[PDB]
Parts: C-alpha cells; structure tokens; sequence
C-alpha cells in the first residue's frame, strides 16, 4: 500500500510519461480506455502503487501533468493511451516559460505552482501510505525545469519524510537544443541537492550513442528514446508491484546507494536491450545480462565510468533466476576489477530479485549507480556555464525577473562544491 | 515496432501465461530430470554404438 | 503436553517459514486446507473440530511477503490474526527497525504471542527466525527479543539467524545491522544456531547436484535442520532429547551460544541409489568442514561441545560406534576441559521428503548442532567490515536520523570486541 | 463463485470461483473433501455424466478439463484468442459440450478429447448461458444484450 | 566442456572461415538456417532454443567480402556483429593494418572476443586464419595477436596462416608484409601451421584432376585439414589428441613453432574405386614430399617431431605398424635428440564430404603436421626477396608516411635472420 | 573380508578398469544394472573385496576413477557395465595433462588431488581392513603418470602398512604413441621405487605381440588389449576371493617376490591363451600351462627373461588340479635350465592353488616374476631420456610448470641406480 504520485514535467516531462505510463498499464493489463483486461491476478494485487480505483472499473493514474504552453497537452491528450489520464489533473498555462529559468521560476511559475500544488495536496491526502513523489523533468528547457524544481522546493516543507525519485535529462557536450541550455541546468541542480531525495541523470547523447550501437537502429526518434526511460522507471519501482525473492522498494534503494546525504545523484541503465538483427542469436541468461549491465556503453550518462571509481551500486533483477546466480555475479564484477571499486566499503553492490518481468521479456534488470565518475558530467555543464557569465551574456534576460546576478555566484559555489566532494572520495 | 519488446520468434519473448508464473525451483527440479533422462539416452545411444 | 511458538522476523524468516510449515505439514499429514484426513501438538494447535491451526506469529513490515502466504496455497491454514503486516518496511535500517517505525508493531506483536502461550499448556521455548543482515529481521527482532526477555523470564528462546557471509551478501550495510543485532541477541538468546547463505549454496551445489540454488532450495534443507531438531518433541525414540535439555550440553559458559549446525545424508535422487547411507557414514559426513550450514571452517577451532540428532533406523550401538571413531580422529579437535563432549539423541521417524523437492528419500539422518572456538572468526571478519565502514563514517547520517545516537556503534562494537577474544580465552589450552 | 453443480449423488457439492480455485464438498459435514488451484481465475464449470470429468473455463481462454482424483488438470486447451470465454454447461448424455466466449461464437466440444464440432457465430453480445435440452436436441445459448440463440444438434 | 573461439583475418581469413564453417555445419547436420533437424559444442553454441550460432569472428577492413557472407547462402547462420566491416581496406600495407586503421577496428574485435570467452565456458584455444601476403592478415592479425596475449595469458593460439609462394604469387610488396609479420607471430603463437598456396595448386592437379581450380577448391581442402586436427575433440575415438596437447608434442623450443602439413587421401570420385585406401597407403601418403601443404622439400631438412590425426575405420594396430616401417626408411631422418618423434591420433568419425566438391567418400584419412629443419628454407627463401626490396628502398613511402619508422624493417630483418641461425642450429648432430 | 581398493586413472587406466569391472562382475554374476545373477553360492561369499552392498541388494565397485580430461568419464559411462560405478566417485578434471608430468603432478593436479584423497579417505574407512591399493595407469601420459604418482605418494605416506599394487603401462621400444614418453616415464618410476610396494610392468606391444602370434587376431580391437590385462588383474587377487587348497594374497606374493625393497618391479603373462583354430587340438593340462607360462612370448613386458636370470617367481594356479604335479612341474623348470635362476636362492618359484576356475575356462593359471631382465626396458628409456635431456629439448613446456632442471637429474640418476643394482645381481 506504499503508492506513488508522478509529477510531470514540461515538454520533455509530458513525453516521457505519455510512454511511461503507457508502458505500466500494457504492464498491468489495462486498456487504453481504462477497463481491466488483464489476464492474471498478480496485476490486480497492486494496482495502488500507480493508479486509482473508480467507478465502472476504470483505472486512473497519479498523474499531474503541468507545464507553461498548452500545445503539448494537447498532443498527450488526443494521442493513444490518452484517455486514462484525468482530465482535471491537466493543469497547465497559458503564457510559456520561453526558455526562461527566471520565468519558470519567479514571474509565471507563482501563479500556476499554487494551483498545480493543490492537485497534489488532492493526490496525496486521499492515498493512505506515501512512498514518495516521482518526477520526470528536464534541466535543459525552463518550462520543467525552472517550474519542476521550484514544484520540489514546495513539496518538500510539506512532505518532509517522504522519498524524492526525480529524473532529469541533463544538456550534451555533443548536440544543443537550446542557447540557455548552461544556465538553465546549473540554477536546477542547485535547488536539486538541497530539495531531492535521489536523483537519477538522464541524458540525450548517451540514449542516441545506445540506440545506435546497441539497437542498431541508425535514426532515432523521441519515439524510441523516451521507451527507452520508460523501460527504466518501470524497473526502479518494480519489486513494490510485484512479489520477489528479495524485494527492494525506494527506501531499500536509497539507502544502500547514498553513504553520504549530498551524493545522489545516480546514472541508469537498461540490461536486455538488442537491435532486431541479434534477437534470435542471443540467449537470455544471467550472466549475459550482468556483462551487459556494467557495460560502459549501455549505461544512460554521458560520464564514462571507467574514469571514475563505484563508490556504490544496486542491482533490480526482474525475472524467475536463480539468486546464487545473482550473488555470484555481481560477486565476479567486484573481484575481476576492483581499481575500479571504491575500497573502503565491502560489498558494494545491492542486488534484488523481482518475480515478474517486463512485458514480453524473459528476463531483465535495471541498473542504478553511484559512481564518482558523474562529476565529469557537471563539471562540462559548470564549465559550460562559467564560460558565459564571465561576459555577462545572456543575462539581462534574466535579470529582467528580479533574479539578480548574486545567486549566480552561490548556484556555481555548490556546483563546484559537488564535483569537490565527488572527487576527494575517489583519491 | 517496440525497442525494447523482442519480436514473437526471440529466446526472450514470453508470452502473457508464462511471465506470470512463478516457480523457480520447480522449473529448475524439472529441467534437471529432463536433462538426466537425456543424458541416460545419450549414453545408452553411445553404447550401442560401440 | 509439550508446545513451542516460532516467530519469524522479516523477509528470511518468513521465506523460511513458508518452508518450514509447509514440511511440518507433510510429517503429520495435514493437507494445506488445514484439516487431517497427538503427534501434531507441539506446532499445530487442534482448534474446534477438525481444524489444525499452527503456532507462529509472521511479522514483517513489508506487505509483499505477507500477502504472498495471504493468497498463496497455504491461505487456510493460517489465522487471520497470527500473519502481522505493516505499512512501510525497515529499509535496511536497524533504527527504523528498533525506534522509528518498530514501535507500533512490536506492541502487537506480543499480544499475539501471549494468547499463544495462553492456549498452549506446557510452553517449552520460542523459535526465532531473523536475518541479522536486514532491517525487520535484524531491528525489530531486537526489539522482540527484548521484550520477550522482560515479558517471559528463564523460558528457552532459539536463535534461528541468517548471518552475512564473508564473500556473498546482496546489501551494504549488513556489516552495520548485523554489528548492532549482535548487541542484543546475547543476553536475551539462550542458544543461536548460526546460518549463512553461501555455505549452503556450497552445500546445494555440490551435495544436490543443483548448478543454479535459490532461496526456495535453501529454505527447503534449513526446514529439515529444524524439523530434525524437534523430532524427539513428536515423536518416540530411544534418547529422547528435549528443547531445554540442548541449554543443559551446548553451552558451556552463558555468553557463549553460537552453534554451527549440519545436516548428514543430503544426497539427491539419483545418487541415493547408489550409496549406501550406514550410520558410521553419516556421522564422518556430519562432521565434514563442507558439510557445515555456516562458512566456517572447523578445524581451525576445537570443539566444545556437539549434539547429534539421528532420525530413523538408527540402533544405539552402532551411534557409539560412531562417535568413537570421530573422537579419536585427528583432523577434529575437542577442548581439554570437555573430555566428553557428546550428546546423542535418537528418533524412530525417517525423514520426510517434500514433493517436487530435491533431497532423496532417506532411512537415516544426522542434525549436528555444535558449538566450536571456529565460531570467533564470524565475529572477527565483521568486525573488520565494520571499522572498515565506520572509520569513514559510512550511512551513518541514515541511522543517525532515524533514532539513534553516533555512539551506539561504539556500543555494539565493543561488545562485538568482547564476544571476539572470549571465544579466544575459553578455547586456549590450560 | 461463478460455477456450481450437484454431484451424481445428493450429498456432495461441486463449486468454481474467482480465487483461481475449485472444489468438492460434502453437504453432512459441511467441510472441505479437496481442493483444486488453477493459474487464472475461473469463468464457468461444469460436471459431466457419473463423475468422469469437472471442467472449467478461465479468464485466460483456456477450458481445463479435471479428472476428481490425481490433482492435475486432465487436459487444457487454449482456444477463442479474440476475446474472453464466458460461460459452459454439460450434456446430460455425456457425450457433448457447450463453450461459451466473449467472441460471436459458441462451440461444442467432446469430454474425451476437444474436437470442435458446433458452428460458427449467430449472437451479437458475448455469451452468457448455456446448458443443452435434456434430449440433446438443442442447445439454448444466450448473449449478454437482449439475444437468445436456439440451436439444433447435428 | 571443450570449446575454441576461430577468428579469422583478411580476405584469406573470410574465404577460408566460409568455406570450413561450411564443413562444420556438415559433421553435426547444422541447417544454413541454423536448425539442426552435445559433439556441437566446441563450434557452435546454443543460443536460445533451436538455433547454433558459430563460435567466430569474421574481422575484414574491407567490407566486400564481409557483405558477401552477408547476403551468401548463410546469412542467418551468423551473429551479425560478429561479422566485424571496416569502411576501407589495408591496401596490401602492414602500417596500415598495424597502425592507421587497424587501430580503431581492434576494440570492437575484443569486445566481440569478450563476448564469447564469458560465453563458453572452458576454452581450450584461438585458431587464427590470415595471408600475410596481405595487409588486412599481417597488419590487423598482428595487433590482434598482440592484444590476446595480454588479455588471456597462457593460452594456447593456433597458427594456420597462408604464407607467400616462392614462384608464383599475387602481390608485389609481399615480401615487406611477410617479414613485418614473422617478428611479431614468433613471440605470440604457440602453434604456427604454414599454407603455401602453389602447393595447394600442385594438390589439385595431379592428386584432384581439376585442370582449372579457383580459391573456392583450394579452401575446401585446407577446410579438411582444420577439421581433421580438432575432430578428437567433437568425436569419441580410441585415442584421443587435445588441442593443448598439440603444443605439448610437437614444439621441443619455444621459438621452433613452425610446423608442416599434408592430409594423405586426396582422390577424386573416379580415382576413389581403383585406389584400395589402406592405413599403410595413407600414412606413406602423407609423408610424401609432393602432398604437404607448403612448397618445401622435407628431404633436405630433418623431422623433428610428428604429428599424425586418424579419422575413421583405423584400429590401433596398423597406425603403430605403419610408422614401424616409416622410422625404418633412410629417406625420411629424424634428428638424433628424438627417438620417438610420433604422436598418434584415432578417432571413429569418418570426414564428411561437402555437397558440389571434388574430394570422395573415404572411410580412413590422415592429418599429419609436423615439425621439421627443412623449414628453415622457406624463411631463407623470403629472406632473399625482403633483401632485394629493401637494398633500394622500393615500396617504402606508403609504409614510413602510414605511422611506422623505417627502423622496423631492419628490427624485423634481423629478428627473421635470427630465426634462420635458430633453425640451422637445432638441426646440427 | 580382506577388501581391494581399485584406483584408475587418465585416459588408459578407466579403460583397463572399465574391462577390469567387467570381467571380476562377471565370474562374480553381477549384471550391469547391479543386482546378483549368479548360478553358485561361491561368488557370494567373498564379494566385498570388490564390492560395495548398497541398499536394495546393488552392489556398486570400490572403484575411484580419475582424469583431468572431462570428456574421458563419459566415455566411461559410454561402455559397457558402466552405470555400476558410484556416480560420487567420478572425480573430474576441466583442463587436461596434455602428455605433461609436470601438469599432473604439481600445477593442474593439485586442486583436484584433494578431492581424491577425499573419497580415498572415505572408501578405505567404510571397509573394515584394507588388504592394499590397486592402482591401473600409465608411465607414458600426463594423468596417469603425473597425477597418479602424486597419488601414489600421497596415499603412502597416509597409509604406510598397507600394499600397493601398479599395473603401470610403461612407454614401449618399437614404436610410441607419443613424443615425450621418457620425460614422463622417468618421472613417474621415480616417484614409484620409494612408494609403491609392488609394480607390475605391461608394455602394449608386447599385448600386441600375445594377440598375433598366439591368438591369432588379424585385427585386435584397442580393447582385446585390456581383456589381457584384466585377466591378469582377476587373476592376482585369486585366492582372496576364492577358497583354494593353498592360499596366497597380495602380502604373501609381496614376501616371496621382493628380496630387496626397491626390486619391486615385476613383468606378467596369463597362461591359457589359445586361439580358436587351436582351441581343440590342446589338452587343458598342468604341464601344458607351466612350459608356456615361462615361455618369452606369453610376458607381457618388452624385456625378454631369457636375457637375465630370474631372481624370484610366483604362480597363481585356478582351478581343478593336484599339488604334487603342480609343484614337480616347479622343480622342473628351476634344473632343465638352472643358468637362468638365481643360485643364493633356493626355490625361486612360489605357488598357490585357487579351486574356483574361471568362468567357462577349466583351468588357468596366472605368472608374477622378479627378473634382472626387466633392466632392458628401463635402460632404453633411460636411452631415450638421455638423448632428449642432454640437449635439453622438449623442457620448456616442464620447467614452466614449476619444476627445474635438477629434479630431472633425480629421475636420471634413480634410474640409473635402478639398472645398477639389477645388473649387478646378473652376474
Ligand atoms: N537463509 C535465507 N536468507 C534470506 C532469505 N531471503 C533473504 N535472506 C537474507 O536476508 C537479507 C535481506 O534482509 P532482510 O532482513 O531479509 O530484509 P527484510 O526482512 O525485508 O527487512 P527490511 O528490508 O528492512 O524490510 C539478505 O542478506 C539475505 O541474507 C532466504 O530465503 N533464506
Ligand atoms: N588459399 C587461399 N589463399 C587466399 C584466399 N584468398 C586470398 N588468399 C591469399 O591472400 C593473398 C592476397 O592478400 P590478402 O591477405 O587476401 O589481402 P586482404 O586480406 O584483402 O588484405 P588487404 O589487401 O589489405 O585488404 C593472395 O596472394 C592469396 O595467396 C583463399 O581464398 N584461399
Ligand atoms: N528524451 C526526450 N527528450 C526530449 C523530448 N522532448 C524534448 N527533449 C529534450 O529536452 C531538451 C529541451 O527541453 P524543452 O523541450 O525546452 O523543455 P521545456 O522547457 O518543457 O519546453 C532538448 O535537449 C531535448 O533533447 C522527448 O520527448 N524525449
Ligand atoms: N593396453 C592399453 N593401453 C592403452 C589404453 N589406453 C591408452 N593406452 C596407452 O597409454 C598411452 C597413453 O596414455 P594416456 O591415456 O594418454 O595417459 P594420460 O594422458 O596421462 O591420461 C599410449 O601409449 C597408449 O598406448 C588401453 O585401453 N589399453
Ligand atoms: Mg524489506
């Protein structure tokens, strides 16, 4: 009975839980009008987690979708699987945060965050035990990401004891969308160490290098890129819907992942992910998923973890497999190479077994990391971001919103005071 | 199609039934006698030949 | 008449006891609906007409391994009652376990326990089932240990525990909740019989011929170990062996009740045709290092004392046979102060086979529960792990938070400290 | 509980409910004989002629046919993967079996071994009764809006 | 379980892998599509339920050959990403397989090796496949050797290479490519089995009657030969040769590793009924100077060691009065270091003959490989022509300007003279 | 009562013991599933020397069979009376010998060699009085020569009072399965001379030379070979399994054979060896099988006995016979050529008489002899191993393994002692 509420996010928010949620309810066997049409009953022993009981059978879910411009609910909406959301859940604006973080933060976020907060006092008070708030938001817009981490701010005075699962998509060094792509990421990170639970980094640059390699699928969409986080929120959350041999919710995860209060943030990762060419050549067996787990390449950030130490690490094993097998191989990557684990902590892995698979699979896993290896990632933002202030560029943008350029120097300070941190555990 | 969802003909792929059953053990217990009683074939099969 | 109550506590002891009542049903032929088509007295209690009923209470925080025994095929054998849940689990803290979220169910969990030792005449002990590694198991058995210490004086309570291995463990912070439920099931357990994973996957591996063990597998030999040491409770035998009559041999000092147990004739079908199983063979087997259910190797100690549990066609001759042979053996070692250190018990009840399980079908039997000065070098390597963790502070803002103070690991490792160089002191020569 | 049916004698029960689980009860001491598990919940039951075979429909469009001793379902069949299968009844004689489904259609299976028999589609809705004429003349196979369907037995 | 991972290299490498996977799937009855209607684990492994994948990589900087297995008759016998394409060839170049390009192509080659070694479970060797006329097998086959070595430490690697003619050839600088890759397959494999492609020429002539043979009919035979020398592992026999055991008897120094070939019955459909095939026959057969695999003449050097594989109907007794009469014979000499210079090989499967081929039904086949002194002429022979190469320095500028120093021709010209007073010293009484 | 623990090792000894097991199971009347069979009351009383009573009446062989080479067991299994072994005792290797000494005997035997002790352990307590160790291996291999030696060392120094028995093959004069035969034919006879108590030396040449000439086979089969062997075999451990007029186990033989301990190396021959042509035309007598027990051709040994005098000798005698007319033919054969025994030995020929004849033969008999002859064939591997050494070939893959180049000058110089003391005795 421990649920969830899903915040969504903004442009790339909204997206990534239009797949989201599509993926949990082909999961749980609902149809795209609602109805129960699953055909066993370990689905309807935890529909809680994530939906809701109405009349008639219907199956709501948790979700709060928000935003600042009404153009993307109104391709969520009209799309498949569009109809299970709550049509008074859809709160969203009129005006646009224009790529502003001052705007989604200060000017338009003010009027919207107390209407959007509301819906969560409504989500929250009428489920009995919270497990915690999972958001899907972006860093690099300022629709979701000004707006989404001020929602953070909020929610966290209120709730207090509950758990924080946010995900966020982070800029790339390689390709950029936008121009204020440093300057949005560095002022959210700043309200995320303080305000979130754990955190786990997403990132587009890593999701078109997987599809490509991995997947062998040479132009990508945001079709496949966002099921392909969606087959990873899934996984985090796996072992509270379904029986297992070991089972692990959030507070399981947090716990065993973050030694210290400020280091959570994580990176992810999908195991049985194979391009269409390779599906009848490859066996599904636990060892073959453990290889592909720690794979540099398979893992959804830009750091490369080989640069940097594992300072601890989980494992969401979802399937009917043998523990020995779960135990002996995640004991066979900690031996193997250990210059490449963090050595004043034995047993840095966690692992759990979930009972039940994903849709259509035999076996899968999920992948969570704390490796130091991420302060390379917020280190090219930071540099990113310096880079720009010096010359004051771009700034009277943001000035503009009684954001005046002293928060600036501070948002930079704990930036920095993160990626020291991270580093003077890896010496 | 579906990236991460295999293709109806994968070792992967389980149908709805089969991804929902949950007996480790047992499958394992009887995966072994399959294999012992394919074995004792294999043997008596090679004994014959020589 | 002659009772026992096992509580289970957590994610293990409940997998256990899934694998426990579901063999002590097949021993006295209750089907799973819970009606028979006075053997049946010290587990199950004969309710109304026709209805056997067992004696356990299954707590754990977690719901999810709770509903499982709620819907699974063992639904009607259970009270409604006696399986407690709760909203929110432990989460690996053994603060949360013992303080925070421990609190409101621990008082429950007594009123449970008292209207089943009203019901039962002759209470003869309790049987705790934990993981020390865990948060329910290791926190909120502390918690009950503790008031079953207060609330029921000088009644016997055995340690059942699943205990960190030294290579193979699934979660971080074992070394912390282990380190802390070491503190309290000392002076409330009265005998601890230590259990690790990883030796009985040694023992699954190679014994049963099974090249992929689970936990269900595992569950299924630690049930017979169990099983086998109330065997003289239920039924007849020639040495007749009670649950506080293994208090009065198997330990020595009181702070010294750390017991390694083994499990003899653990042959898979397909070998079972082949060996014969003497009961002079069983013993040497019983005694072997592989053999043991913990990773422990027992040469490294001496022994103090052991007990020997035979089930079956077992004469009490060739048992002497036996343990004259194994005592003038080299390779084992018995301290000088304990020049007898034996205690055999014999049960006329073959043991029992579970369907679709994997141990063959057997006429003898052999349950060691002994107690070693090998048994120090548990204690130690955790220790290691601890200072190891603690000298960096590591987690600690996880337990701090949620209850405790910073000193309690100073608490618990020096009596853990304690624990390690009197097992030292007692096994040195005089 | 969706099927029941009386026993070839009067002082025993039959019953097949939601909880994936089935059984057999005796009326005098109203307790439990055995019990049957299944994988998926039930959706129909029925008793053939003197005990021979208890067979039962699921949500998940199977018809497991039971022998009432040797806990093992006899024979299972998936079949009607369209849509759901609703409902069942038995032939007095023995000999026959209706089948019932969330599809247009109706069928006649043989206890023995499924061998498909009846035609094709003639009701709207799903399915919801069954249960031939005591002379195997017929079949009265109704859907869920206001349709009846008479049939004859070739 | 014994198992071994054939890599293969260039387009010798691919042309020869396609051709003996071919014979593989012909033993153990595996379909093109890969479905057979436990001796098939040392080749290919069970993926899954009904398909077996082969145990290979096929590693070309040239993507036309690589594509041709691609589209061919046994497209969906493959691993597609174990078939490794690179976007342009070596261009007959060592410098650019070792350096240029053969850089960035060899990581996706130990992933891909990464990959198969934690699948199987015991291997028991790598069975390498290169010219090194070309540049693609002496450049990539070199840094593929290199990196093996100091991945997987200690284990056995087999050298089947096609090494360059004395008279007729197909490559001008094939004497720079031959050289560059002897200095560094002398340190790294510890079984090297030359191949000569004239005496495959001179095979299939006289012993074959084809007048007009092609590469396709050369590696259908040197096919027979890979799989004659490990068919003790896939078959049950009387006396069973491992892979390990091959280097355990026919290499007594660890820089003598160069070692002949000859496979004895080589008789067409017509020949085959005229031809009584006696172990007796054969095994004279096979020590004949005109059936080995490479141009030499054994009759100037000394056997140091030999090796001879049986298949078929061959009890144990004529194999040992067989080789009572060979040591009798003053034609053949064994050096005086080694009394017993034979290891003897029985198993009980009979070679399988391919669909479309020139080689007959037999019921009893040999495969010797052997190590010998007369050897040493084939290095001096390439001596020779590496030396009128580079008296003027022809044919250097595509090597210096492509990553390499010109110190390395004489590093690899002084390493093979070494090797040349290696082989002339072990010989001597 | 006086039990035989059979120990088999590499690729030749499982396939001498698999026609060992089958020729000692058949004149006992042990079917291959495992029950009794038999037609007399005799096999019944002494079956535990080879037998283990299991439960419902199946006897199972006190066989322990190894091999580094995995594929070998199966091969075992494959043959014929192949499902009576223990399944337990099938210790298996992953790597394989590889015609190496120094890999069975130090690098890749060493982690399986305490498994072997494990089940040596076990099977010589479950027996009330061990009467030996039988041992069936090579010389020339690397697990029959290097792993067993080990073994043999091992269960020496363990169990000092009890015999020892090798049936070593040894590598042969004309023509060698294998080029390094002498390394391990050095090394293992080394290792023999101070542990075994008794060696009983076969050459399978010297087999083939018995299937030719007096069996008149065109084509033996590799395993007519071992039914000689296992003939012999059977026929040492006669009298324990059988009740005879004069009785003489394996300790009795040891004390008249071995007048000086480190003598122990024997050569053998199993008399009544008859082709079917000639099957009719011979009288089954005792002179017929004593003048061709001593005849050259019947020993199984390349060494010739009428090279060098016959210091001892023992005859085994089966079946219906008389005691003076087996002694006289005794008496006879020590003075119709008196140069040929040695002299400050009186009555060098020891024999007992066994009443139970093998099945469907009327009368055998069975020679065990210490010769000074039997130096031949260790002086021309001592040819072989000089010639190899001396130019150190074929030593790389030894000294790799540990060993180094002193240790192979303790095997040429204790075989040299060897051929010393035996040449000195010819005179
Ligand atoms: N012997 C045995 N041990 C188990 C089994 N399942 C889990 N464990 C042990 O339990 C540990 C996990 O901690 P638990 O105490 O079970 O977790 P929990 O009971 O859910 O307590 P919380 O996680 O705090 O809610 C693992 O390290 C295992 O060693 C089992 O089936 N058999
Ligand atoms: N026996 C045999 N030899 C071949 C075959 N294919 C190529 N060769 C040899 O290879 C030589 C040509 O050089 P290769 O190594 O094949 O050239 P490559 O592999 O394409 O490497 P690059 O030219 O750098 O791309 C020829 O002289 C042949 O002797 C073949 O199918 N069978
Ligand atoms: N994976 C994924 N990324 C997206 C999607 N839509 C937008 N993005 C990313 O979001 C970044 C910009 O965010 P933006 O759309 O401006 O967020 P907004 O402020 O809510 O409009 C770009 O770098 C995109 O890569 C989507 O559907 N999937
Ligand atoms: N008589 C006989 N000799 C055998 C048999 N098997 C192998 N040999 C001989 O043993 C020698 C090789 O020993 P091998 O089996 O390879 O020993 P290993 O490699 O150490 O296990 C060869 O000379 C064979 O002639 C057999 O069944 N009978
Ligand atoms: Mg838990």
């Amino acid at each position: 009975m421990r649920e969830i509420v899903h915040i969504q996010g903004g442009q790339c928010g909204n997206q990534i839980g239009a797949k989201f949620w599509e993926v949990v309810s082909d999961e749980h066997g609902i149809d795209p009008t609602g109805t129960y049409h699953g055909d066993s009953d370990l689905q309807l022993e935890r529909i809680n987690v994530y939906f809701n009981e109405a009349t008639g059978g219907r199956y709501v879910p948790r979700a709060i979708l928000m935003d600042l411009e009404p153009g993307t609910m109104d391709s969520v909406r009209s799309g498949p699987y569009g109809q299970i959301f709550r049509p008074d859940n859809f709160v969203f604006g009129q005006t646009g945060a224009g790529n502003n973080w001052a705007k989604g933060h200060y000017t338009e976020g003010a009027e919207l965050i107390d209407s959007v907060l509301d819906v969560v006092r409504k989500e929250a008070e009428s489920c009995d035990c919270l497990q915690g708030f999972q958001v899907c938001h972006s860093l690099g817009g300022g629709t979701g990401s000004g707006m989404g981490t001020l929602l953070i701010s909020k929610i966290r005075e209120e709730y207090p004891d509950r758990m924080m699962l946010t995900f966020s998509v982070v800029p790339s060094p390689k390709v950029s969308d936008t121009v204020v792509e440093p300057y949005n990421a560095t002022l959210s990170v700043h309200q995320l160490v303080e305000n979130a639970d754990e955190c786990m980094v997403l990132d587009n640059e890593a999701l078109y290098d997987i599809c490509f390699r991995t997947l062998k699928l040479t132009t990508p969409t945001f079709g496949d890129l966002n099921h392909l986080i969606s087959a990873v929120m899934s996984g985090i959350t796996c072992c509270l819907r379904f029986p297992g041999q070991l089972n692990a919710d959030l507070r399981k995860l947090a716990v065993n992942l973050i030694p210290f209060p400020r280091l959570h943030f994580f990176m992810v990762g999908f195991t049985p992910l194979t391009s269409r060419g390779s599906q009848q050549y490859r066996a599904l067996t636990v060892p073959e998923l453990t290889q592909q787990m720690w794979d540099a390449k398979n893992m959804m950030c830009a750091a490369d973890p080989r640069h940097g130490r594992y300072l601890t690490a989980s494992a969401l094993f979802r399937g009917r497999m043998s523990t020995k097998e779960v135990d002996e191989q995640m004991l066979n990557v900690q031996n193997k190479n250990s210059s490449y684990f963090v050595e004043w902590i034995p047993n840095n892995v966690k692992s759990s077994v979930c009972d039940i698979p994903p849709k259509g699979l035999k076996m899968s896993a999920t992948f969570i990391g704390n490796s130091t290896a991420i302060q390379e990632m917020f280190k090219r933002v930071s540099e990113q971001f310096t880079a720009m202030f010096r010359r004051k560029a771009f700034l009277h943008w943001y000035t503009g919103e009684g954001m005046d350029e002293m928060e600036f120097t501070e948002a930079e300070s704990n930036m920095n005071d993160l990626v020291s941190e991270y580093q003077q555990y890896q010496d | 199609g579906n990236p991460v969802m295999p293709a109806r003909n994968a070792p992967a792929f389980c149908d709805e039934y089969d991804r929902f059953n949950r007996d480790v053990a047992g499958e394992m217990n009887a995966k072994k006698q399959q294999n012992l009683q394919k074995k004792e074939e294999v043997y008596a099969v090679k004994r014959a030949e020589q | 008449m002659r009772e026992v109550i096992s509580i289970h506590i957590g994610q293990a002891g409940i997998q256990v006891g899934n694998a426990c009542w579901e063999l002590y049903c097949l021993e006295h032929g209750i089907q799973p609906d819970g009606q028979m088509p006075d053997a049946f007295n010290t587990f199950f209690s004969e309710t109304g007409a026709g209805k056997h009923v067992p004696r356990c209470i299954f707590l754990d925080l977690e719901p999810t391994v709770v509903d499982e025994v709620r819907t699974g095929t063992y639904r009607q054998l259970f009270h409604p009652e006696q399986l407690i849940s709760g909203k929110e689990d432990a989460a690996n803290n053994f603060a949360r376990g013992h303080y925070t979220i421990g609190k409101e169910i621990v008082d429950l969990a007594l009123d449970r326990i008292r209207k089943l030792a009203d019901n039962c005449t002759g209470l003869q002990g309790f049987l705790v089932f934990n993981a020390v590694g865990g948060g329910t198991g290791s926190g909120l058995g502390s918690l009950l240990l503790e008031r079953l210490s207060v609330d029921y004086g000088k009644k016997s309570k055995l340690g059942f525990t699943v205990y960190p291995s030294p290579q193979v463990s699934t979660a971080v912070v074992e070394p912390y909740n282990s380190v802390l439920s070491t503190h309290s099931l000392l002076e409330h357990t009265d005998v601890a019989v230590m259990l690790d994973n990883e030796a009985i996957y040694d023992i699954c591996r190679r014994s049963l011929d099974i090249e992929r063990p689970t936990y269900t597998n595992l569950n299924r030999l630690i049930a017979q170990v169990i099983s086998s040491l109330t065997a003289s409770l239920r039924f007849d035998g020639a040495l007749n062996v009670d649950i506080t009559e293994f208090q009065t041999n198997l330990v020595p000092y009181p702070r010294i009740h750390f017991m390694l147990s083994s499990y003899a004739p653990i042959i898979s079908a397909e070998k079972a045709y082949h060996e014969q199983l003497s009961v002079a063979e069983i013993t040497n087997a019983a005694f072997e290092p592989a053999s043991m259910m913990v990773k422990c190797d027992p040469r490294h100690g001496k022994y103090m004392a052991c007990c020997l549990m035979y089930r079956g066609d077992v004469v009490p001759k060739d048992v002497n046979a036996s343990v004259a042979t194994i005592k003038t053996k080299r390779t084992i070692q018995f301290v000088d102060w304990c020049p007898t250190g034996f205690k055999c018990g014999i049960n006329y009840q073959p043991p029992t086979v579970v369907p679709g399980g994997d141990l063959a079908k057997v006429q003898r039997a052999v349950c060691m529960i002994s107690n070693s000065t090998a048994i120090g070098e548990i204690f130690s390597r955790l220790d290691h792990k601890f200072d190891l963790m603690y000298a960096k502070r590591a987690f600690v803002h996880w337990y701090v938070g949620e209850g405790m103070e910073e000193g309690e690991f100073s608490e618990a490792r020096e009596d853990l400290a304690a624990l390690e160089k009197d097992f030292e002191e007692v096994g040195a020569e005089s | 509980i969706v099927g029941a049916a009386v026993m070839a004698d009067d002082k025993h029960v039959a019953a097949a409910s939601e909880d994936r689980t089935w059984s057999l009860w005796d009326v005098g001491s109203e307790r439990v004989r055995t019990t049957w598990r299944g994988q998926s919940m039930f959706r129909g039951m029925a008793v053939s002629a003197d005990k021979v075979s208890v067979v039962t429909v699921t949500l998940d469009r199977k018809i497991q046919m039971w022998d009432v001793r040797g806990p093992d379902p006899r024979w299972t069949k998936v079949e009607a993967h369209g849509k759901e299968v609703g409902c069942v009844a038995s032939d007095h004689r023995g000999a026959a079996f209706a089948t019932g489904g969330a599809d247009q259609a109706v069928r006649v299976w043989d206890w023995r071994n499924g061998g498909e028999v009846g035609g094709a589609a003639c009701h709207s809705a799903p399915v919801a009764a069954m249960a031939f004429s005591p002379d195997d003349a017929g079949l009265v196979s109704v859907a869920l809006d206001g349709s009846t369907c008479f049939w004859q037995l070739t």
